[PDB]
């Protein structure tokens, strides 16, 4: 995957 | 109503920035304007900080100020190429919840090899330019 759209927190 | 704004962040000498700037890099603080309680920054890990993301640049939106209370925002990040065009855009689909010191974004925003391959035109003069659009309810 060139980009992964899973949103996480730091 | 929604308050929609943006920030353009240029990281110079991107290919050396992990050495010169570190594991985590915070942008300058920004807001929509002078009529705005809210202060935000971007945070980049030029290499992701676990086994899985090690091949990725990670990109987050960080709420820096101490606001009224909880803030709900949507965000969009993209990479501006050599021609000034927006590419590789990804969106929060919904609004995430920020408190002071809370960030949200993409641990695997983009593969480093994609970014470093010069054919893709994403590091003109080794400058990475990131565009963030933020939408606060």
């Amino acid at each position: 995957p060139e980009q992964d759209c899973a949103v996480t927190s730091g | 109503k929604v308050v929609k704004f943006s920030y353009m962040w240029t990281i110079n000498n991107f290919s050396f920035c992990r050495e010169e700037m570190g594991e985590v890099i915070k942008s300058s603080t920004f807001s929509s304007g002078a009529n705005d309680k809210l202060k935000w920054c971007l945070r980049v890990n030029p290499k992701g900080l676990d086994e899985e993301s090690k091949d990725y640049l990670s990109l987050y939106l960080l709420l820096v100020s101490c606001p009224k209370s909880e803030v709900r925002a949507k965000f969009k990040f993209s990479i501006l190429n050599a021609k000034g065009e927006e590419t590789k855009a990804m969106e929060s689909q919904r609004a995430y919840r920020f408190v002071q010191g809370k960030d949200w974004g993409f641990k695997k925003f983009i593969r480093r090899d994609f970014l470093l391959d010069e054919a893709n035109g994403l590091l003109p003069d080794d400058k990475l330019t990131l565009f963030c659009e933020v939408s606060v309810v």
